[PDB]
């Protein structure tokens, strides 16, 4: 829960968003 | 009813960014992306939904035990929002309580429309 771990989360979760392309209608953003 | 939901809370996270809200919104859909799977959420406010809502790994228990899940209702307690380059904004949820179960709700409150980006 430190600030730099959560920082990498963030960058984590926001990379596997972007590169989410092969799901179905409703997830295209 | 739509007024159990923080109707407008996703056009002001999506057009303020301002993180000092603590919304109410309905779980719609969840999918798993693949390492421990990390989970994005499709979430309604009552008004709009959006797919751009990413689960904490601190939260996964709570889907994997299946009390997050497809029409539960929630509260969220801190999220982080992260604007990328092309435009979107990713919203991170830290820290969430559920409020309704799904099997409580039973169904999609109302008819939100996809946030228009």
């Amino acid at each position: 829960g430190t600030s730099s771990g959560e920082e990498r989360e963030v960058k984590k979760a926001c990379e596997d968003f972007e590169q989410d392309q092969n799901a179905s209608e409703e997830w295209i953003t | 009813m739509v007024g159990q939901l923080s109707e407008g809370a996703i056009a002001a996270i999506m057009q303020k960014g301002d993180t000092n809200i603590k919304p109410i919104l309905q779980v719609i859909n969840i999918r798993p992306i693949t390492s421990p799977p990390r989970y994005r959420l499709l979430m309604s406010d009552g008004l709009n939904t959006l797919s751009s809502f990413m689960l904490a790994t601190q939260l996964n228990p709570l889907v994997e035990e299946e009390q997050l899940s497809s029409n539960c209702v929630c509260q969220i307690h801190r999220f982080i929002v992260n604007t990328l380059k092309d435009g979107r904004r990713v919203v991170i949820l830290m820290e969430l309580e559920v409020l309704k179960s799904a099997e409580a709700v039973g169904v999609k409150i109302g008819n939100p429309v996809p946030y228009n980006e």
